[PDB]
């Protein structure tokens, strides 16, 4: 309980870091979360870009 | 005050307006567009 409440009011910053670095792989795992082998329009559009 | 004003405004509109705009275009509009269903439809050609 001591060292629970001495960790108090500096979780905000490790809450900013640990977001922070959700929102730049967030946009990207987006694809990665519903990879398939067989993907004939992730592969077309993937050619595309 | 009216001379940063005078600054801020354009340089805040370029930055959220503006440019955020040219990056959908070239970064994002193709896959909006291949995204859609029925891309037979959507790429049907005119008679003429």
């Amino acid at each position: 309980q001591q060292l629970t409440n001495h960790i108090r009011d500096t979780l905000p910053g490790l809450r900013n870091k640990l977001q922070s670095q959700l929102l730049s792989i967030e946009k990207e795992v987006e694809e990665y979360k519903n990879f398939r082998p067989d993907d004939p329009a992730r592969k077309t559009k993937a050619l595309l870009q | 005050v009216n001379k940063t004003v005078r600054d801020l405004m354009p340089k805040t509109i370029m930055h959220l307006m503006i440019n955020n705009t040219k990056e959908f275009i070239f970064s994002e509009l193709l896959a909006n567009l291949y995204s859609c269903g029925d891309q037979n439809t959507l790429m049907e050609e005119s008679a003429e």
